[PDB]
RNA sequence: GCAAGACUGCUAGCCGAGUAGUGUUGGGUCGCGAAAGGCCUUGUGGUACUGCCUGAUAGGGUGCUUGCGAGUGCCCCGGG
RNA sequence: GCGCAAGACGGACCAGAGCGAAAGCAUUUGCCAAGAAUGUUUUCAUUAAUCAAGAACGAAAGUCGGAGGUUCGAAGACGAUCAGAUACCGUCGUAGUUCCGACCAUAAACGAUGCCGACCGGCGAUGCGGCGGCGUUAUUCCCAUGACCCGCCGGGCAGCUUCCGGGAAACCAAAGUCUUUGGGUUCCGGGGGGAGUAUGGUUGCAAAGCUGAAACUUAAAGGAAUUUGGCGAAGGGCACCACC
């Protein structure tokens, strides 16, 4: 079988994540490329890394991978994590509150709210898997 | 064999018990009411070494001169009696009772209920063996 | 957990124990009255009756027994009396 | 019991229960319930009924045991027994095995053994004779019309 | 020294129990301590039911099933390998094997 | 005697009429339940669905489709 | 396939469910007697706990005398297996297995863990009795009863989890509250073998049961756990110095 060694798999991580925008699809490009940018003491293991950078462009052009940051596929996750929408699901004009946690907030410290209604309770108390 | 029936009418029914044991399987084969039967073979007439009378080419080869014999004499229609041992002895039936049911399926016949009637008894009498059983 | 207060916790937790594992032991069971509408008689019969009980005059019967409280027959009315 | 000329009129002698449905309705974490009596119908027939009942399982349930006391078993088969009593006693063999076709016995039992425990599966397993009187032609030849 | 949390069977204030028998052996075990299977089964296997169907004369014809209760010594459970030994952190599991099909 | 409130049952013109019949496990003040005949305002509107049986569009069983898990379809009168 | 006759047993339902002091107890129904738990604002007032002497019950096997003996089956008679096989296996088969009456008091009679009583965490469940509550059903209204669901109390068979704690550890909510050593009480062991042996006593028709030494010999015999080890142990892979 092909299985390849950590020797080549992690110098092929460690070259996608340091360059990026240098490399490609095309065997013959990057191969030239992990010749001029690394010290390789052989042409078998230079080919097998440009063989797993290969497999990896190819992963990565997918979607996203969990062992590889690169930094033009960051600023993404910021990017989705950053903006807000303008309604913040916390403030609605109904809220559904039990008749129990309605009574139990008035004990509290409350009368009446203004953003407060009442439902009805269930006429039947299941709400456990039938185990014995 | 003969009479005023039509073979187009109606169709002729029987009634077939077979006995599946790990030793021998007995194709029988009587009449609907059962008391009076048309043809026994058993799965020991077919071959001569007695360990091939478990296997499932003995049941098959049976059931089919059996089942020749029947539809030569001219009953089409069987039902299904199987029977394993039985007793206290084993439940489970044997292994040519799938082979003699599938020979008969095949020979042209056809097939209506099917039941068994294995006797399972309400816990009598004492097994064969003694307290520490078969040591093998 | 710890920290109880065992010297006056909240009256729940005394009316959930049980009859003989409180602080002050004192029985569940009270004194009740019985008024029919076919008789105007009014009787005192505790609520573990375990035994038939008949009301002053031989009108009607008034209890049944079981094995806890006693079967009222049906059309009495009854309430709690303490002193 | 007799030929008259190519033909063998038959006459009942027994009513079974095929063995398949005998041994799947039995099941685990459930109860029987078996009442076997030696009743005597209007003439001179003498049959002996056997009868099996098991445990229905509420659909809101969550236990899984579903068994019952013992004193409600005997109520049960106290039911089944003046049930099985009531309803052949006043009839003869054409009524009975006319009334065996559907399952009004089972469910006239099952309906009275509601308000005790409920049941789910009530079946007459097995009918026997053990009396047989002399025969009669006219009443075979009545009993085929 | 003690291997089980019981005594690999089943009884807790008994002192004893009735007897039954193997199936493959004729041996005397007790009930609560032999490993039962209640294997269900029908009469044709998985090609023979489409021959079946093919000479029954009654269109949808329901096939019958066969119910056997097996009761087996754990000497001849082992050795028909329907239980096997287990590791000592991973015996008191209770759970049932799992069903696929 | 004063004074209006919160909730609920039946009917969809009303009186006949909750009278028989049926009904169960134990009862009750007991469920289910239509006319004969008469007087009128001479019969209040909206809204989805309906596999078969028992005992309601409810409750409890149990089906058909392609083998399973899940959709959809299955009151009747008509037309295309 | 239809019937008859005899004896034995009570399958599926049957579960880490119930009862009983233990040995043990499973077809329906009838009769007699007893008992735990629950309920009580009933009754007496310390009647209580453990126990030399003594007493009852006590699986199977074994003995005596009957009736009966279906199946199974010590001893025995053979056939194979094997170098030998009076063993595993297969076919017959006497006592015995079943019931009554009279014996003996032996088990891995084991939870290998004396009885009573106090304290010391949590959680899901199970069987019983009692208490309280939204709802569905025994066809539609009400109440009580049974059947589900939600919780509580008491006794019990258990289960999961925990760095309470203990132990040599396996493990135990008791085998914890033990050097910070004392709640009450009966029996019982001082390295291994000789030896549960010899004599004596007692009991028994008999077989045997209880009580129970000594001379001599020995430096270890053991309990728990760890690592390659070997399995005619199981689960996955490999090799023409293995096979097809
Ligand atoms: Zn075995």
């Amino acid at each position: 079988g092909r299985v390849r060694t950590k020797t080549v798999k992690k110098a092929a991580r460690v070259i996608i994540e340091k360059y990026y925008t240098r490399l490609g699809n095309d065997f013959h490009t990057n191969k030239r490329v992990c010749e001029e940018i690394a010290i390789i003491p052989s042409k078998k293991l230079r080919n097998k890394i440009a063989g797993y950078v290969t497999h990896l462009m190819k992963r990565i052009q997918r979607g996203p991978v969990r062992g590889i940051s690169i930094k033009l596929q960051e600023e993404e996750r910021e990017r989705r994590d950053n903006y807000v929408p303008e309604v913040s699901a916390l403030d609605q004009e109904i809220i559904e509150v039990d008749p129990d946690t309605k009574e139990m907030l008035k004990l509290l410290d409350f009368g009446s709210l203004s953003n407060l209604q009442v439902t009805q309770p269930t006429v039947g108390m299941n709400f456990k898997t039938p185990r014995g | 064999s003969l009479g005023p029936q039509v073979a187009e009418g109606e169709n002729v029914f029987g009634v077939c018990h077979i006995f599946a044991s790990f030793n021998d399987t007995f194709v029988h084969v009587t009449d609907l009411s059962g008391k009076e039967t048309i043809c026994r073979v058993t799965g020991g007439m077919k071959v001569k070494a007695d360990r091939d009378e478990s296997s499932p080419y003995a049941a098959m080869l049976a059931a089919q001169d059996v089942a020749q014999r029947c539809k030569e004499l001219g009953i089409t229609a069987l039902h299904i009696k199987l029977r394993a041992t039985g007793g206290n002895r084993t439940k489970t039936p044997g292994p040519g009772a799938q082979s003699a049911l599938r020979a008969l399926a095949r020979s042209g016949m056809k097939i209506g209920r099917i039941e068994d009637v294995t006797p399972i008894p309400s816990d009598s009498t004492r097994r064969k063996g003694g307290r520490r059983g078969r040591r093998l | 957990p710890l920290a109880k207060d065992l010297l006056h916790p909240s009256p729940e937790e005394e009316k959930r124990k049980h009859k003989k594992k409180r602080l002050v032991q004192s029985p569940n069971s009270y004194f009740m009255d019985v008024k029919c509408p076919g008789c105007y008689k009014i009787t005192t019969v505790f609520s573990h009756a375990q035994t038939v009980v008949l009301c002053v005059g031989c009108s009607t019967v008034l209890c049944q027994p079981t094995g806890g409280k006693a079967r009222l027959t049906e059309g009495c009315s009854f309430r709690r009396k303490q002193h | 019991e007799d030929v008259q000329g190519k033909n063998c009129l038959t006459n009942f002698h027994g009513m079974d229960l095929t063995r398949d449905k005998m041994c799947s309705m039995v099941k685990k974490w459930q109860t029987m319930i078996e009442a076997h009596v030696d009743v005597k119908t209007t003439d001179g027939y003498l049959l002996r009924l056997f009868c099996v009942g098991f445990t229905k399982k509420r659909n809101n349930q969550i236990r899984k045991t579903s068994y019952a006391q013992h004193q409600q078993v005997r109520q049960i088969r106290k039911k089944m027994m003046e049930i099985m009593t009531r309803e052949v006693q006043t009839n003869d063999l054409k009524e009975v095995v006319n009334k065996l076709i559907p399952d009004s016995i089972g469910k006239d039992i099952e309906k009275a053994c509601q308000s005790i425990y409920p049941l789910h599966d009530v079946f007459v397993r097995k009918v026997k004779m053990l009396k047989k009187p002399k025969f009669e032609l006219g009443k075979l030849m009545e009993l085929h019309g | 020294t003690k291997k089980r949390r019981n005594n690999g069977r089943a009884k807790k204030g008994r002192g004893h129990v009735q007897p039954i028998r193997c199936t493959n052996c004729a041996c005397c075990v007790p009930k609560d301590k032999a490993i039962k299977k209640f294997v269900i089964r029908n009469i044709v296997e998985a090609a023979a039911v489409r021959d079946i169907s093919e000479v029954s004369v009654f269109d949808a014809y329901v096939l019958p099933k066969l119910y056997v209760k097996l009761h087996y010594c754990v000497s001849c459970a082992i050795h028909s390998k329907v239980v096997r030994n287990r590791s000592r952190e991973a015996r008191k599991d209770r759970t049932p094997p799992p069903r696929f099909r």
